[PDB]
């Protein structure tokens, strides 16, 4: 399994993986507890009102101002039970992601996407960003600092807002410099979202109830896709957008989709993206690579006692598959870089994840959603990492009827409807 | 982020 302990939220903490920690917010916080379930990768069970000093605020802004998408409830997650389940259910979607060839690929990427020690001064010496590490109360009661690549926190005000957040730095765009840095996902598997079976209807936003619910596992897997491009630093910049003209509804508002969550989402919507920018991109990150292996060329001392000057070059030689000649010195290979850019682009995205999990799912980010459910996954009677919601030997086995919110009505309450807001 |  890819997490090897059944972590109750009670349990008590050990100072290794089961501690109250504090991020790098570059603020003051009271610890939160944490559990570490693999190597690289934590779980906050809090809504996340850390990363952002600002968005600390849990209450709905006034009724007479709200969007069109969103859903708030100042109360979820706020229990010793709430956090307990949230918990168990972001493991059984680990454990489902890491149940297909795909995700295995996807996660093993995402743990050897260690960010890059880039916050040395001196071009000589090797040295870590903080910001890419927690601080791990230890039994002893001191703070010792550990990197991690991914923390799967709850989300904020916004219960729907799912996102990946991560600290940045005072010059070096980390997400997009090739560096890459720790992401924060803000995610919960305690809701889902309906979407509708025939594309006319589920493009359009004055039709649908929103009959069929989105398979979390996908909803997390996208996330973790954005999360990929981040810890390898080759995020696309959200000023880069498609002026949507396939839609007349995006049109006639003016909506603009980021190149990057076309690109994450995959199958056709990628193509929106033409070639020349696409070719600017993969240049521009080939050479964002290509100073990461001169970086390291130079770095002649490691800072800290964590590990060694020899771990640390072989740590990024392998993350970014780097070659190395005869005098020791790294260097990117084009068939490499091409080869690891276009796994991360163009094999982890959402519609070849929808093929492994084998379940109905929007066909294009360019639609509108319906409205929002809530579920539970944690009872294997409701959700299993092999079949999600449609059960193996059931009524819900076949024609994804498990994820048909009308068949299986058990598992899913209505929220809030969307459709006729926009 | 799930978009629109
Ligand atoms: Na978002
Ligand atoms: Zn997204």
């Amino acid at each position: 399994p890819f997490v090897n302990k059944q972590f109750n939220y009670k349990d008590p903490v050990n100072g290794v993986d089961i501690a109250y920690i504090k991020i790098p917010n570059a603020g003051q916080m009271q610890p939160v507890k944490a559990f570490k379930i693999h190597n690289k990768i934590w779980v906050i069970p809090e809504r996340d009102t850390f990363t952002n000093p600002e968005e600390g605020d849990l209450n709905p802004p006034p009724e007479a101002k709200q969007v069109p998408v969103s859903y708030y409830d100042s109360t979820y997650l706020s229990t010793d039970n709430e956090k307990d389940n949230y918990l168990k259910g972001v493991t059984k979607l680990f454990e489902r992601i890491y149940s297909t060839d795909l995700g295995r690929m996807l996660l093993t990427s995402i743990v050897r996407g260690i960010p890059f020690w880039g916050g040395s001064t001196i071009d000589t010496e090797l040295k870590v960003i903080d910001t890419n590490c927690i601080n791990v109360i230890q039994p002893d009661g001191s703070y010792r600092s550990e990197e991690l690549n991914l923390v799967i926190i709850g989300p904020s005000a916004d219960i729907i807002q799912f996102e990946c957040k991560s600290f940045g730095h005072e010059v070096l765009n980390l997400t997009r410099n090739g560096y890459g840095s720790t992401q924060y996902i803000r995610f919960s598997p305690d809701f889902t979202f309906g979407f509708e079976e025939s594309l006319e209807v589920d493009t359009n936003p004055l039709l649908g109830a929103g009959k069929f619910a989105t398979d979390p596992a996908v909803t997390l897997a996208h996330e973790l896709i954005h999360a990929g491009h981040r810890l390898y630093g080759i995020a696309i910049n959200p000023n880069r957008v498609f002026k949507v003209n396939t839609n007349a509804y995006y049109e006639m508002s003016g909506l603009e989709v980021s190149f990057e969550e076309l690109r994450t989402f995959g199958g056709h919507d990628a193509k929106f993206i033409d070639s020349l920018q696409e070719n600017e991109f993969r240049l521009y990150y080939y050479n964002k690579f290509k100073d990461i292996a001169s970086t390291l060329n130079k770095a002649k001392s490691i800072v800290g006692t964590t590990a060694s000057l020899q771990y640390m070059k072989n740590v990024f030689k392998e993350k970014y598959l780097l070659s190395e000649d005869t005098s020791g010195k790294f260097s990117v290979d084009k068939l490499k870089f091409d080869k690891l850019y276009k796994m991360l682009t163009e094999i982890y995205t959402e519609d070849n994840f929808v093929k492994f999990f084998k379940v109905l799912n929007r066909k294009t980010y360019l639609n509108f959603d319906k409205a929002v459910f809530k579920i539970n996954i944690v009872p294997k009677v409701n959700y299993t990492i092999y079949d999600g919601f449609n059960l193996r030997n059931t009524n819900l086995a076949a024609n994804f009827n498990g994820q048909n919110t009308e068949i299986n009505n058990m598992n899913f309450t209505k929220l809030k409807n969307f459709t006729g807001l926009f | 982020c799930r978009g629109c």
